[PDB]
């Protein structure tokens, strides 16, 4: 009876269909926890080294009253 | 169409299959990246606690200065829908991972902008009393 | 090693010098100290998993962090301070955090005092039940965020406001701030999929209107019937638009029961859903 | 329709949790860009504590 | 704790002192404090949200900072004024931002030059509609990103310069910005998935070319039957490059009508679409 | 240059001066020179992978760097002597941590302190198999993270405390754990998922239970075909119950053999599987 | 604001002062301001796009800050020259790299010394082909990952090593490499699915072993049969071993296009699968 086989069809589709855009969300998702990484890189950078700097000018201030 | 119906739907499905593959794929580095990230700022704080302290120090000693198709079909469905259970492993832990941080940045962003301040004043009143 | 001698200890040189003790100077490096001491002592409190005595000792040792000049750090105090009364057994976990943002606000750090605003709105609401002035936060935080121009954070906010707003019967007002958070939704592609739920949202609160708004909502709404999302929020709204115009609490509550088979119903949804049903029962067995 | 509407939603319930990851990873994004304009602004004074705490390393010192 | 108050203060103080008021130095703590004046002003004026008075608030405090001698917590104030002005009802948002960078980058600061080069972009875009300099902005940063070997900001630039290229009639200059952000985007296995629309873009884009500018990049694609993720790509255009080539009209309709089936199309693929539509219906009655 | 002079002449200039080498201050500046000596060396020995004599050197810096009163450094050379012992030959990698934690904890961070907690049991389990004490440290440990609301966290050492509870034999005590961190769950509408395999190894858990407690906690669970998450969690347990109650220790062996082809077994499931085969088979003999 | 005079003055300043110039005291305060001068230069150079010219002014600064004692700011410079002659058009791109190691290694900050030791194996390779000295760099890098109990960057690296070693025929040391990265994943639950493809490769790297190594390694590998993931992995390696020990490079040939399907082949695979469709008919025609 094709009102029982129409009827599994458009249950499948309509399943395909939300399928390939939720997937959709996770590309998108990959592409964004990539292009904050390599943001990341550069905050942790600046702020580790930052730590450095101070460091040095620490040691100096506490030199500087003894 | 049945047979055109019951296969393009399910030629989907197995399109589908690795689809959610490949974005379980995709989603691994995510872990393997938000878990390297998670890494990457526990030393920040450590640098970010750090700061507070000499800073401390810092300003004080200025001041001491300053004075069988669809059981195939299923199966292919079910290791898209147990692949849920990869799905899961990620979007919690991260999803977590990802609170615990940024209330730790925004408190490294404070303390950041703070010992800033502390250095104009420190500098000001350091160059009333300058060589 | 003792709490109660570091408080004791604390109190006898936390007082503004006078006599042969001012002298000249005096204040800031004593009230400090004090500071120091309290802060030691709440830390003890905490090991010991007092909490309560913890966080009292924490607004202790902000207080005076406060009577030296140095707003900064204090607040960070009464953040800890928060988050003992919060994990501990009394209150004044809303007090302490009042007491931050008042800070970080007459200081200039709005983004912060709008972290700390939502964390304190998430606690009104889940423990003082105060939904009013919950309310009242979780928007004026939004605004800030807006300030600052963070869009994304601003919706987290607003999505509580209007959320909260639909179960305080505030359904018009809810409508409107979907319509809001919608047309700041669009603008940003990767949100596509989210602008539906709100469109779904705003179409089923109802400020008891005897017909359309809804009708028209629902029109408003650009859809693509060979589309998949979508699926998820007009295409059963119209169901029941007709289910409601037309008293029948029959064929509303059976698209609802089907429906919730293809998108099981949240807790929110359910409420609202059944509001619903009850106004079409309150017009019918009338 | 059995496997059908099992599998239906199946998946339905899975493009909930990437729309809450899509922009939960979002957020993070622009508070982490925020963080980026601070620090750095940050070392920007410490450039000038360094020479200032020089400068009154040869007046005390 | 009035602004207007504070501003005159800050006036009466900013000016170079000479004659009884000098005495032996000058005083750069005297435009300090009025910086320190007028920021109090400035956030008040944001409290109250009159932004309008904000933005200009900051500015003045900006520039007296510039006075002073420094130029880092300046140009940050210069963007708290654009941040004003932005989520103002007044224009000046640009000029802050211009203020800013000519600072950060004079400073050494490229990485921020370019975080605030975008935002500027993006506002001579949203606001002012005026693609033709936003493109030229969009570009310029994206090489700063470039720099900073950040190959992801530098790609996000990219792709908004092509994207709005093609809107602008620059369907070439669009294809070659994919082409480049296409062969920089392989080498990292990261982007391997997203390689697609890329391709697919590019293909799309014609700047009039009477040819297979397309039907030479298509092939030049390395899709793989097995692959998926490949179908939602050229797969599709390959049939869009028969039905240009034979003025059919009916054949690119229909695919894209069909193809609307498995593959969401979004706003730019449609206006785009459209646009090979009409050079083949035009083809036909032209 | 060589490690083996550093080391000597940082022995040399590590001790209080005397006579005119001291003059009035000798002060903390020589303590601090051997640090950075003693660090200098462990960092070529480090290089040369030598780790032992790394760890050893950075203990000897970390030591002397408490000589200088400056704590928290010193912790962070603990911790760096740490990650030398861990991953090299010799021991100590428990000690150096537990100096470190007595650092952290006493300073009062806490959030740091649990970092290395986990740490900690983390190695005392996979290498000393000191179960009893690693469960206390991931219990602890917990309870900081819990502290700083880091729900995250805390849960995910939960996890641990009571998914190593089990093998002890600690059957009750590992569900209790699992109703806790489920309770403290499902407030949260991002761990509705995971909340399944929580109920799922409650419901294995068995304290020789012989009542429907797992019938119970399958029923407190609530499930939904339709709500096919579930699938991978209690659609099993109700089939176990059944081959339980029915002391049929073939149809519990044949559900464990079909399970293992919708949802594969982890070490932890099976041997626990295997426990409650047991509890049939020694039934069947009641 | 001319590089060029910038250029000369800088140089006519960076010089060990003596006589008057010295007075009492100098050094380091005269080498820093020529270093500050050549960064001056440097980026107004790369403001021109003159970038070569920009490259080789950060060298002059960094040299010479080593000139002044603060291996830091130098080294941070040293890399500021890479980004440079990276993006440009001459080389040294390595040198400055290589220049930045040897200091933040002998200086011990190791983390960053992979993070850029990575970044040097990665352009001694897509550029200079220089894959010798590649994978020693990708190599050593792990092992300092592997030292920061950084397990994810190590195997990152590890990867790359053993990837390109299967290419300079070093089939054999590549199996023991994915036998390490593999022994040293299990441990993390968050690696066991991509563990497979690293068993797959280890089967496929033949050296010359006309045996069952491949055989006992897919034996070794840990799999049931309902395997959503495993499905891609060994089942296919085990059709591929015995169109091997039957010398039919018909049935290989052949499992190759078919599995292609359910899983398409990368590059790698494609190369070694080759080298293994020839060893058959060397067999078959000996």
């Amino acid at each position: 009876a094709l009102s029982e086989i129409e009827t599994r069809h458009s249950e499948i589709i309509k399943l395909e269909n939300s399928i390939r855009e939720l997937h959709d969300m996770f590309m998108d998702m990959a592409m964004l926890v990539e292009s904050q990484g390599e943001m990341i890189d550069r905050i942790e950078y600046n702020v580790e080294h930052a730590v450095d700097y101070v460091e040095r000018a620490v040691s100096d201030t506490k030199k500087a009253v003894k | 169409r049945a047979d055109q119906l019951a296969d393009e739907s399910l030629e989907s499905t197995r399109r589908m299959l690795q689809l959610v593959e490949e974005s379980k794929d995709a989603g691994i580095r995510t872990l393997v990246m938000l878990d390297e990230q998670g890494e990457q700022l526990d030393r920040v704080e450590e640098g970010m606690n750090h700061i507070n302290q000499d800073m401390k120090e810092a300003e004080k000693n200025l001041k001491d200065l300053g004075k069988a198709r669809e059981n195939e079909m299923d199966e292919n469905l079910e290791q898209v829908s147990g692949i849920i259970g990869n799905l899961r492993h990620m979007a919690l832990d991260m999803g977590n991972e990802i609170d615990t941080q940024n209330r730790q940045i925004d408190r490294i962003m404070e303390k950041a902008d703070s010992n800033k301040t502390r250095i104009d004043e420190a500098n000001q009143r350091a160059t009333k009393m300058l060589g | 090693a003792e709490a109660m001698a570091l408080l004791a200890e604390a109190e006898r040189k936390v007082k503004n010098s006078q006599s042969f003790f001012s002298g000249l100077f005096g204040g800031s490096s004593k009230i400090e100290e004090a500071c120091e001491i309290y802060a030691r002592a709440a830390n003890m409190f905490k090991m010991a998993k007092n909490w309560s005595a913890a966080g009292n000792a924490f607004c202790q040792a902000a207080q005076l962090h406060l009577q030296l000049q140095s707003k900064h750090d204090a607040a960070t105090c009464f953040v800890d301070a928060g988050n003992a009364f919060k994990k501990a057994d009394p209150q004044e976990a809303i007090n302490c955090l009042m007491r931050a943002i008042e800070i970080y606000t007459d200081m200039g750090r709005f983004t912060i005092a709008a972290k700390h605003h939502i964390s304190i709105a998430e606690i009104y609401e889940t423990e003082l039940v105060d939904v009013e002035k919950a309310i009242a936060h979780y928007e004026q935080s939004a605004d800030y965020y807006k300030g600052e121009e963070s869009n994304s954070s601003a919706n987290k906010c607003l999505l509580k406001v209007a959320g909260y707003a639909a179960q305080l019967e505030q359904y018009q007002k809810a409508i409107d701030i979907y319509e809001q958070v919608g047309t700041s939704a669009m603008d940003s592609p990767l949100l596509k999929y989210s602008a539906k739920d709100y469109f779904f949202k705003a179409a089923l609160c109802h400020f008891c209107i005897d017909m359309l708004n809804a009708k028209l909502a629902v029109q408003k709404y650009e859809e693509l019937f060979p589309a998949f999302s979508d699926s998820r929020e007009c295409k059963l709204m119209k169901k029941l638009l007709e289910a409601h115009e037309e008293q029948n609490v029959d064929s509303y509550t059976e698209s609802v029961k089907e429906y919730d088979s293809i998108s099981r119903l949240d807790q929110w949804l359910t409420t609202m859903l059944l509001r619903i049903k009850k106004t079409i029962q309150g017009d019918e067995e009338d | 329709n059995r496997r059908l509407q099992q599998t239906q939603a199946q998946v339905d319930e899975v493009v909930d949790i990437m729309r809450v990851n899509v922009d939960k990873v979002l957020e993070r994004d622009q508070k982490l860009s925020e963080l980026d304009d601070r620090a750095d602004a940050l070392q920007a004074g410490a450039s000038q504590f360094e020479t200032s705490a020089a400068k009154l390393k040869r007046k005390y010192w």
